[PDB]
C-alpha cells in the first residue's frame, strides 16, 4: 500500500550504476590539486591586492 | 567623491532610527504562552484581550505575549529561540485527572521543559486551570484520586496551608496534593537560578493580569538581587 | 630602621598601581565588560591610580627625608591634588550605592532612569564638585591659618605642613565624608529590607521541601570603608576645636591609614566571575 | 500485504551488498603522500555593529561586496563589507525569522521564520512584493534558484518549489520522516540536497521531482550541509560533533572529521574556493578549520562571545564571514 510505493521507491534506488572509490578519490584529488593556486584563503595574497587591508 | 557623501546621510539616518528603536525594544517584556491540550489557553488569552501575538499595558508597563499553538509538534526544536524571554506561562487542566492519563502527560511535559539545556535560567508561572470542575468531581464523586494516583490515600493537607472561605476539607486536600506534585519537580533541580509560581485560576476570574505583573516584578527583583551576591 | 618603613611604602605603591592598572586594562580591552555600572568603577579606579601615582610617593619621600626639598608651589600643588583625590574617591562609592538602590528597589524603571548618556554627566559633575573644593580654596589663600607657627612655617621653603582654619577644616569634612556616609547607610538599609522580604517569600512558598550572604556582603562593604576613613575625619574636626588635644604623629598615622583604602577597592568591587575570566586571559 | 513489507528487505540488502562491493580502499590510504598545508592563522579585518539581538542567518552577495543578515528583533540589514556602512534597514511584520537569502541578480531579498510564511522584498523600486503561504510548519531555509522561482524547506517534513509571479506551489518533495533543517543548490541549479532531522540526507531532482539517493551515515540530527564545488560531493554537520564527506557517484561516505576534546554540536558548514579547507562552526563560541583530504585540524577562529550560528564564504573566495548570538558580524581573512 503506502508500503507499495515504499517498495517501489526503494526498488528504484537499487537500479543504479556505481564506480569504484579509487576513481572518485583520484578525481577529487585531481580537482583540488588543479585549483590549488587560485584561492586566497590557502595561499595568502600580497597585502596590496587585499581589499580589506 | 560624491559616493561617500551620499552614503554618509544614509548611515546617519539608519543609526538614528536604530538609536530611537533601542528604547522601545528595551522597554517591553516578552512572555511565552505554552499549555497542554484542552487546557484552556484560548479563554485565558481572550480574557487578557501559525503564530499569535498580543500586546497589552498595565501601570505604564508593556507586555507582549506569544502563543505557539500553530506548530504544535511532538518534537520541539523551535524552543531554542525562546531562551531570552522573561517568563514562561504554563496552563494545565487540573480537573482532567482521569480522562484519556492526561495529568501524567502534563507532568512529563513540565519535567521535560524544566530540564531543557537552553531554558536553564527561565522561570515558570503556572496556572492550575478549571478549578470548579475539580470541586464538582471531588464533592460526592464516583471517581476519586487514590484510584488513579495511589499516593493520595495517605496524604493529608498541610497544617500551615490556608484554605479559602467555605471550602470543604476534601477539596483543599486534593487541590494541595495536585500542587505538591508540580513543586516537587521544580525543587529537585532548581539550584537557585529559576523558580516556580503556582496559582489557582478559573475561567471567570479576571485578576490574573495582576498576578502576571507581580510575578514578573518578583522575577526581575530576584535576578538583580542574585547578580550582586545578596541572595 | 628607616629602611623597613621604606621597604613597606614601596610595596604599598606597587600594589596600588598594579591592581588599578590591571582593572582598567581588563575593562578597556574586552567588549563584554562594558556596562552602565562599569563606568563608575573605572572612574574610581582612575582616581585611585592618580592618588597612588601622585601623593603616596612624594609623601613617603618627605617623611623619609624629613625635609621638603622642592618649592612652595610644588607642595601646594601636592596638597591640592591629594585633597582632590581623597574627596573624589568617596562620592563615587555613594553613586555606586545609589545605582544599586535603583536597580534593586525599582526594577522596571532602571532601564529608563539610568542610560549611557546620564552616566557621563553624573561622573563629570562629581569630578567637577570634587575639584571645586580642592583647587579653589587652596590655590587661592582662603584656607591659610593665622597663628604664629603657621605663618612662620609658610615663608620657609624647607618644610611644608598642613595648617588650616576652622571653616575649611569643617567644610571639607562635611563635603567629603559625612554626606556620602548617611546616604550609603540609608541606601543599604533599604536594600537589606528588600532581601529579607524576598527570603521570607521564598521560604513561605517552598520551605517544606528544602540571611547570611547579604549580611556578609553588606558587612564587608560598609566595614572596610568605615574602618579605613572614619577615624581620620574625627581627629580632623577635633584638632581645630581643641588646641592641644591631638599631637602631630597621631594625625599623620591616621591619614596614612586612610590612604590604604585605595588598595582594597579592586578586591571588593571586582569579584564577579566575568571579571575573573577577563583577568585570566589578560594575565595568561 | 504482509508479503509486501517482507518484500522490501531483499531490497535493502542488495543495496548494502552493492555498496560494500563498490568499496575498494579508503580515501585516507590514497591521500597519504601529499605535503600538508601547514598551520593557518586568520585575523579579523572588519566588525559590524547595529543588531539589537541575536543573529540566525546571513548570505553573501553575488558581487562579493554586499551581504544581508537577520536578527531576532525583527529587522533585515544590508551591509557593505568594504566601507562598513549600512545601506538598508527593512522592518519585519513578525519578530521571529530563521533564514534569509539574496538574489543572484541583486534585486530581491527573501526571509521567513516561525510564522509559516515566506516573504519577498524588492530592493530596487522597499515594500513587500510577494507573500508565499501553504506550509504547515516553520521554515528553515530558502534559496533563490532564479529571479522568478524560489525553493524552500519547512519543518513539516516537506520541501517545495514556488513560482513568485503566480504565488502557487509547482512541485512538492516528500519522503522524509522528521524535520528538514538545511539545503544547498548545485552549481548548475538542477539538483539539490537536504539534511533531515532523522539523520538522513537525500538528493533530489528539480525537474523530475523525485528522490534519487539516500545517505544514512550520521547518528543524530543534521543541522547544516554544503555542496562541493566540483559538484560530486557534499559535507554534512550533525549534533554529535562530527562532519562527514559523502560522494554521489560512489554512493557512500569517504572520511569523517572528529576529535576527542569536543562534545558540542555543529551549527554550520562551508567549503573554500578550491575545496581544500572545510570550515565548521561549533557551540564552543569558536570556529574550526579542517583539511578536507587528511582530517587534520589546521586552525581555530576564536573571538566570539556566544555560539556561532551563521557562516559564509565569498564567491571570489576572498574572505569568510561569521555570525554569532552576540549580535556581531566579523569578516576574517
Ligand atoms: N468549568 C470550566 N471550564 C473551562 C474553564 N476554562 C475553560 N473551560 C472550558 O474548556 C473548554 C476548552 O478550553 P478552551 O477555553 O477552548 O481552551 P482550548 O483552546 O481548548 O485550550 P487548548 O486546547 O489547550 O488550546 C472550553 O469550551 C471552556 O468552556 C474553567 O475555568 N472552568
Ligand atoms: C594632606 N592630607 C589632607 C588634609 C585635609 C583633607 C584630606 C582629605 C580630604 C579633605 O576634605 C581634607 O580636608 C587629607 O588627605
Amino acid at each position: 500500500a503506502q508500503a507499495r510505493k515504499l517498495v517501489e521507491q526503494l526498488k528504484m534506488e537499487a537500479n543504479i550504476d556505481r564506480i569504484k572509490v579509487s576513481k572518485a578519490a583520484a578525481d577529487l584529488m585531481a580537482y583540488c590539486e588543479a585549483h590549488a593556486k587560485e584561492d586566497p584563503l590557502l595561499t595568502p595574497v600580497p597585502a596590496s591586492e587585499n581589499p580589506f587591508r | 567623491r560624491n559616493e561617500e557623501k551620499a552614503q554618509r546621510e544614509a548611515n546617519k539616518k539608519i543609526e538614528k532610527q536604530l538609536q530611537k528603536d533601542k528604547q522601545v525594544y528595551r522597554a517591553t517584556h516578552r512572555l511565552l504562552l505554552l499549555g497542554a491540550g484542552e487546557s484552556g489557553k484560548s479563554t485565558i488569552v481572550k480574557q487578557m484581550r501559525g503564530i499569535f501575538e498580543t500586546k497589552f499595558q498595565v501601570d505604564k508597563v508593556n507586555f507582549h505575549m506569544f502563543d505557539v499553538g500553530g506548530q504544535r509538534d511532538e518534537r520541539r526544536k523551535w524552543i531554542q529561540c525562546f531562551n531570552d524571554v522573561t517568563a514562561i506561562i504554563f496552563v494545565v487542566a487540573s480537573s482532567s485527572y482521569n480522562m484519556v492519563n492526561r495529568l501524567q502527560e502534563a507532568l512529563n511535559l513540565f519535567k521535560s521543559i524544566w530540564n531543557n539545556r537552553w531554558l536553564r535560567t527561565i522561570s515558570v508561572i503556572l496556572f492550575l486551570n478549571k478549578q470548579d470542575l475539580l470541586a464538582e468531581k471531588v464533592l460526592a464523586g464516583k471517581s476519586k484520586i487514590e484510584d488513579y494516583f495511589p499516593e493520595f490515600a495517605r496524604y493529608t493537607t498541610p497544617e500551615d496551608a490556608t484554605p479559602e472561605p467555605g471550602e470543604d476539607p476534601r477539596v483543599t486536600r486534593a487541590k494541595y496534593f495536585i500542587r505538591d506534585e508540580f513543586l516537587r519537580i521544580s525543587t529537585a533541580s532548581g539550584d537557585g537560578r529559576h523558580y516556580c509560581y503556582p496559582h489557582f485560576t478559573c475561567a471567570v476570574d479576571t485578576e490574573n493580569i495582576r498576578r502576571v505583573f507581580n510575578d514578573c516584578r518578583d522575577i526581575i527583583q530576584r535576578m538583580h538581587l542574585r547578580q550582586y551576591e545578596l541572595l | 630602621w628607616v629602611v623597613g618603613m621604606g621597604i613597606v611604602m614601596s610595596l604599598i605603591v606597587l600594589a596600588i598601581v598594579f591592581g588599578n592598572v590591571l582593572v582598567i586594562t581588563a575593562i578597556a580591552k574586552f567588549e563584554r565588560l562594558q556596562t552602565v555600572t562599569n563606568y563608575f568603577i573605572t572612574s574610581l579606579a582612575c582616581a585611585d591610580l592618580v592618588m597612588g601615582l601622585a601623593v603616596v610617593p612624594f609623601g613617603a619621600a618627605h617623611i623619609l627625608t624629613k625635609t621638603w626639598t622642592f618649592g612652595n608651589f610644588w607642595c601646594e600643588f601636592w596638597t591640592s591634588i591629594d585633597v582632590l583625590c581623597v574627596t573624589a574617591s568617596i562620592e563615587t562609592l555613594c553613586v555606586i550605592a545609589v545605582d544599586r538602590y535603583f536597580a534593586i528597589t525599582s526594577p522596571f524603571k532602571y532601564q529608563s532612569l539610568l542610560t549611557k548618556n546620564k552616566a557621563r554627566v553624573i561622573i563629570l559633575m562629581v569630578w567637577i564638585v570634587s575639584g571645586l573644593t580642592s583647587f579653589l580654596p587652596i590655590q587661592m589663600h582662603w584656607y591659610r591659618a593665622t597663628h604664629q607657627e603657621a605663618i612662620n612655617c609658610y615663608a620657609e621653603e624647607t618644610c611644608c605642613d598642613f595648617f588650616t582654619n576652622q571653616a575649611y577644616a569643617i567644610a571639607s569634612s562635611i563635603v567629603s565624608f559625612y554626606v556620602p556616609l548617611v546616604i550609603m547607610v540609608f541606601v543599604y538599609s533599604r536594600v537589606f529590607q528588600e532581601a529579607k522580604r524576598q527570603l521570607q517569600k521564598i521560604d513561605k512558598s517552598e520551605g517544606r521541601f528544602h540571611e547570611h550572604k547579604a549580611l556578609k556582603t553588606l558587612g564587608i562593604i560598609m566595614g572596610t570603608f568605615t574602618l579605613c576613613w572614619l577615624p581620620f575625619f574625627i581627629v580632623n574636626i577635633v584638632h581645630v576645636i581643641q588646641d592641644n588635644l591631638i599631637r602631630k604623629e597621631v594625625y599623620i598615622l591616621l591619614n596614612w591609614i586612610g590612604y590604604v583604602n585605595s588598595g582594597f577597592n579592586p578586591l571588593i568591587y571586582c569579584r564577579s566571575p566575568d571579571f575573573r575570566i577577563a583577568f585570566q586571559e589578560l594575565l595568561c | 500485504l504482509d508479503q509486501l513489507r517482507q518484500e522490501a528487505e531483499q531490497l535493502k540488502n542488495q543495496i548494502r551488498d552493492a555498496r560494500k562491493a563498490c568499496a575498494d580502499a579508503t580515501l585516507s590510504q590514497i591521500t597519504n603522500n601529499i605535503d600538508p598545508v601547514g598551520r593557518i592563522q586568520m585575523r579579523t579585518r572588519r566588525t559590524l555593529r547595529g543588531h539589537l539581538a541575536k543573529i540566525y542567518a546571513m548570505h553573501w552577495g553575488t558581487d562579493s561586496r554586499l551581504l544581508v543578515s537577520a536578527s531576532q528583533d525583527g529587522k533585515l540589514i544590508i551591509w557593505d563589507s568594504y566601507t562598513t556602512n549600512k545601506v538598508h534597514a527593512i522592518p519585519l511584520r513578525s519578530s521571529w525569522v530563521m533564514t534569509c537569502a539574496y538574489a543572484p541578480s541583486g534585486n530581491y531579498v527573501a526571509c521567513g521564520g516561525l510564522d509559516n510564511i515566506c516573504s519577498i522584498y524588492n530592493l530596487k523600486t522597499v515594500r513587500v512584493s510577494r507573500e508565499l503561504a501553504g506550509h504547515t510548519g516553520y521554515l528553515s531555509c530558502c534559496r533563490f534558484l532564479d529571479d522568478n522561482q524560489i525553493v524552500t524547506s519547512s519543518g513539516d517534513t516537506t520541501c517545495a518549489l514556488w513560482d513568485i509571479e503566480t504565488g502557487q506551489q509547482t512541485t512538492t518533495f516528500t519522503g522524509h520522516t522528521g524535520d528538514v533543517m538545511s539545503l544547498s543548490l548545485a552549481p548548475d541549479t538542477r539538483l539539490f540536497v537536504s539534511g533531515a532531522c532523522d539523520a538522513s540526507a537525500k538528493l533530489w531532482d528539480v525537474r523530475e521531482g523525485m528522490c534519487r539517493q539516500t545517505f544514512t551515515g550520521h547518528e543524530s540530527d543534521i543541522n547544516a550541509i554544503c555542496f562541493f564545488p566540483n559538484g560530486n560531493a557534499f559535507a554534512t554537520g550533525s549534533d554529535d560533533a562530527t562532519c562527514r564527506l559523502f560522494d554521489l557517484r560512489a554512493d557512500q561516505e569517504l572520511m569523517t572529521y572528529s576529535h576527542d576534546n569536543i562534545i558540542c554540536g555543529i551549527t554550520s558548514v562551508s567549503f573554500s574556493k578550491s575545496g581544500r579547507l572545510l570550515l565548521a562552526g561549533y557551540d564552543d563560541f569558536n570556529c574550526n578549520v579542517w583539511d578536507a583530504l587528511k582530517a587534520d585540524r589546521a586552525g581555530v577562529l576564536a573571538g566570539h562571545d556566544n555560539r556561532v550560528s551563521c557562516l559564509g564564504v565569498t564567491d571570489d573566495g576572498m574572505a569568510v564571514a561569521t555570525g554569532s548570538w552576540d549580535s556581531f558580524l566579523k569578516i576574517w581573512n
